[PDB]
This record gives structure tokens, sequence and C-alpha cells, in this order.
């Protein structure tokens, strides 16, 4: 329900901070996890790689897995008369076969013996599958950069898309400025094809795919009718003197789904193949800044909206609601020891602020181990919450 | 049936209703009678087959289910039911 909550709720969360000022900071991004970066006088940010997809990957080959036959035509000649022929033998849409068959007086020949026969039938694919080769060089990674403000709320994180060919990115964070970052991959395709059957896909070996006993068309083909190896889905029956039957095998979808048992299934959407990527990025924050210095410190009362929550990362989330007047105002907040002499711990949700009165704000803080005082606001009615961190 | 041509030779397009009847048609050489015994002769559809019915003078037919008595003719029919 608030900005930064998603990363707080993740079990795989790294906290990164640079040892220099104005220098680069390295982070590692994986699907399902997030990174929280922090720096002196700079807003805390959350980074998450949310998607890795191949766009318009090149089609290696199209395979026909279901076909129909029409236009069956047969031509045969008498013994000693040579090889018969049909024009259709030139038409790439037809599958043809030359054979020899017994001929004689009973079927128009003056001599008993074997004659040449040829039969053709128009081949029409009714269903095909595709083998694609994804170029690692062009995978597109989507990273979401969320200002860790604890702003309950319209306030969606900054989404950026990059490829390994992209140049340094300058992402703007509304109100904070811009953060610069560069990323590089870290793989799977020199050798695996991605077979797409209807709207599922599978990770398969190159040679296995190229050896499939099915009719095919090279990727470049847009015509899709001059199938190669049509005979793989066709059976020419034994010929008779003047005619011969040709039968097409049935759909091989089921045969494929079966041959695809154990193959790594690849998810996909809108025709694009999705993968789970791995990124290593460097980021610089010299162009970021805190939001709201123009504001002054709240001097109203806050009320802890709910039960203070403990996170999986040694921090706590305190949901407070401003009941005073004078907001947007800065939320007074400090963690100290039992005597309120020294300052202990630190905020993860840096520079907390109330945008609207009675719209509770969530604050993530890191109390020191043991006992401490969470001092929220300033008196009259200053909050003094006892906290024990185990 | 519809009488047409295939490379200059007569070509019959036979429909289901003609199963079992002698196919007659005049030709410059006289009246040609072709006999069609195709067991799989069905309705005209995309599943057609096309082949030649040879001229048989004085010989019993053998391994064929279509032949003519005066001029070799091509035949086409569908197999749909
Ligand atoms: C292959 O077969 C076809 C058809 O089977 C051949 O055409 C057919 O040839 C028949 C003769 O082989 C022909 O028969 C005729 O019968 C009548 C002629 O009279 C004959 O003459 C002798 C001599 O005196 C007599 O002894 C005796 O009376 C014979 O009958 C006659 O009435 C002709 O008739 C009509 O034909 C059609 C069909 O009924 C009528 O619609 C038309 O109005 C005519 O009046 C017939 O000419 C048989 O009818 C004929 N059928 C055809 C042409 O469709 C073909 O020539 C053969 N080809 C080869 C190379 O073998």
């Amino acid at each position: 329900y608030f900005q930064g909550m998603r990363c707080i709720g993740m079990s795989n969360r790294d906290f990164v901070e640079g040892v220099s000022g104005g220098s680069w900071v390295d982070i590692v991004l994986e699907h399902g996890s997030c990174v929280t970066t922090m720096a002196k006088n700079k807003p805390t940010l959350d980074f998450e790689l949310i998607k890795t997809e191949a766009k318009q990957p090149a089609t290696l080959r199209k395979y026909c897995i279901e076909a129909k036959l029409t236009n069956t035509t047969t031509e045969s000649r008498c013994p000693t008369q040579g090889e018969p022929s049909l024009n259709e033998e030139q038409d790439k849409r037809f599958v043809c076969k030359h054979s020899m068959v017994d001929r004689g007086w009973g079927n128009g020949c003056g001599l008993f013996g074997k004659g040449g026969i040829v039969t053709c039938a128009m081949f029409r694919c009714k269903k095909n599958m595709e083998g694609k080769v994804v170029q690692p060089e062009n995978l597109e990674y989507t990273i979401v950069i969320t200002p860790h403000s604890g702003e309950e709320h319209g306030k969606h994180g900054k989404e950026i898309k990059i490829t390994p060919q992209s140049s340094i990115t300058e992402a703007e964070l509304t109100g904070y400025g811009t953060v610069t970052m560069e990323c590089s991959p870290r793989g799977l395709f020199n050798e695996m094809v991605l077979l797409q059957m209807e709207n599922k896909a599978w990770l398969v070996h190159r040679q296995w795919f190229l050896d499939l006993p099915l009719p095919w068309l090279p990727g470049a083909d847009t015509q899709g009718s001059n199938w190669i190896q049509k005979e793989t889905l066709v059976t020419f029956k034994n010929p008779h003197a003047k005619k011969q039957d040709v039968v097409v095998l049935g759909s091989q979808e089921g045969a494929m789904h079966t041959a695809l048992t154990g193959a790594t299934e690849i998810q996909m959407s809108s025709g694009n193949l999705l993968f789970t990527g791995h990124l290593k990025c460097r980021l610089r924050m010299d162009k970021l800044q805190l939001k709201g210095m123009s504001y002054s410190m709240c001097t109203g009362k806050f009320k802890v909206v709910k039960e203070i929550a403990e996170t999986q990362h040694g921090t706590i989330v305190i949901r407070v609601q401003y009941e005073g007047d004078g907001s947007p105002c800065k939320i007074p907040f400090e963690i100290m020891d039992l005597e309120k002499r020294h300052v202990l711990g630190r905020l993860i949700t840096v520079n907390p602020i109330v945008t609207e009165k009675d719209s509770p704000v969530n604050i993530e803080a890191e109390p020191p181990f043991g006992d401490s005082y969470i001092i929220i606001g300033v008196e009259p009615g200053q909050l003094k919450l006892n906290w024990f961190k185990k | 049936f519809h009488l047409t041509t295939r490379n200059g030779e007569p070509h019959m397009i036979v429909s289901r209703q003609e199963k079992g009847k002698s196919l007659l048609f005049k030709t410059e050489d006289g009246v040609n009678m072709c006999t069609l015994m195709a067991m799989d002769l069905g309705e005209l559809c995309e599943d057609t087959i096309t082949y030649k019915c040879p001229l048989l003078r004085q010989n019993e037919p053998e391994d064929i289910d279509c032949w003519c008595n005066s001029t070799s003719t091509w035949v086409t029919y569908g197999t749909c039911t």
C-alpha cells in the first residue's frame, strides 16, 4: 500500500552503499529479488529486474506438423517409352513421386512389362511450428527503480528498458532528479533453439531441431508454400497401371508434445519469449537529491496508524498519520538509547514527510539491537515508543 | 459430366450422380464411350483425383477402373461422401 513496500516484503533484498562520494556503486539484479541503495543526503532507492524478453528473434526454420492434399494427378507410360512427367512437378506446392508399375495389353500398352509412372498432389500446410534463435545481444531487460519513500498512495516506480547494446541510462525520478546506471548481462544460445508450437515454446537443442523428420521452410520464407521434405508427411501407395493413391499422415502435434517431454519450457507473451535474466549494474547518484527541503518540521501530533511491523531484514515499518496542520511538512523522527542521550540506528526511509494530513505515511527504520526509543514528532504529544530488537 | 480439355485431350469431370453409367461424348472420330468403374467415385470436392482412361480395342481391362473404346480420355472426380 506504499512506495517501497514491495522490496521490504521480499526475502531476497540486498542493502548497498558506496564507500566514496560521487563514485559508482555496483549492484546485482535477479528476478524475484531487490536491491536497496542508500547514500548520505540522498534518497533511498529500490531496484528490481522485473522482465527479460527477446524481441523479434530470428526464425531459423518453420516446420509443417499438419497438412492436407488436393489435386492428386497421375501420369504413366508404357514399357520402353521413357519417364512420364507432369507440369505440377515444377510447381513447388506439389509433392510428387516417380515409380515403376506393371503395364500390358489390359491397360493400353502393346507390350507387357514395367512402365514409368508419376503422381503429384498439392501439399497444403494447415498447422506449423517455429524454431527461433534469440540473439543474447538484443534481449531487453526491464528494471523498476522505486523511490523508497514510504509514500502511501499514481506513484508508480520508474520503469526503464535496456539491452546489452544500450549506452549509460539517465533515469529521471520525479522530484529527486536523475540516477545514472549501466548494466551488463551474465547466459544460456549458441546451440539451443526456441521451438514455438502453438502459443507455447520450449528450449531445445539446435541439431535435434534441425534433424526433425518434417517438412520445412527456411526462416527467411514469407511465402510459406514451397515446403522442403514434403514426403515426410506423405505416403504414396503402391501404384496401379493408370492411378495411384497418396495419403497424408495425421497431425504430428501430439507427437511433438510427446517428443518435448522434459525440454525446458519457456514462457512467452504477446509473441515474445520471456527469460529470467541476470544483471550486474553500476549506478551513480550525484544527480539525485532529497525531496522537500523547502518544507519545515511538523510540530503537530502523529498517531501510529497500526501495529508496528518487523521485517525480514532487521528493520521495522511504522505507519503514522499526521493529525496536526501545516503539511506538506517534514516528519520529525529519531532513534535513541533509553536515556535519550545518543542517537542510534538509522532510517531506511530517509527524510520522511507528510504530503496530506490524514494520509498515513509508512516509515522503515533500523533500530539498533537491544532497547531503543523511537521519537516521532516533537511535543506537545511527542511519541516515545519503546523498542526491543532481537 | 463437364467435358473439357487437358493438353488437347478430352477430359471428363464426373459428379456423384453419374456413378454406374456409360460416359458418352462425340469426338471428331465418332462417339466415344468411356466406362468408369471407380469404386471411390464420390461428390466433387477439393479431394479430387485425376488420371487417364486408356483406349482399349480388343482386350479385357486389367489393373484399371476406367477405359474408353475410341479415344483415350482424362477423368477427374471427387471422393467426398
Ligand atoms: C463405341 O461404342 C459406342 C456406343 O456403344 C459407339 O457408338 C454406338 O455405335 C453403335 C454401333 O456400334 C450404334 O448403334 C446404332 O444402331 C442403329 C444403327 O442401325 C444398325 O445398322 C445395322 C445395319 O443394317 C443393322 O443391322 C441394325 O439395325 C443396327 O442397329 C441406330 O438406330 C443408331 O442410332 C441412334 O443412336 C443414338 C442412341 O440410341 C440415338 O440417340 C440417335 O438418335 C441415333 O438415332 C445407332 O447408330 C450406337 O447407337 C452408337 N451409340 C452412340 C454413337 O452413342 C462408338 O461408335 C464405338 N466406337 C468404337 C470406335 O468402337
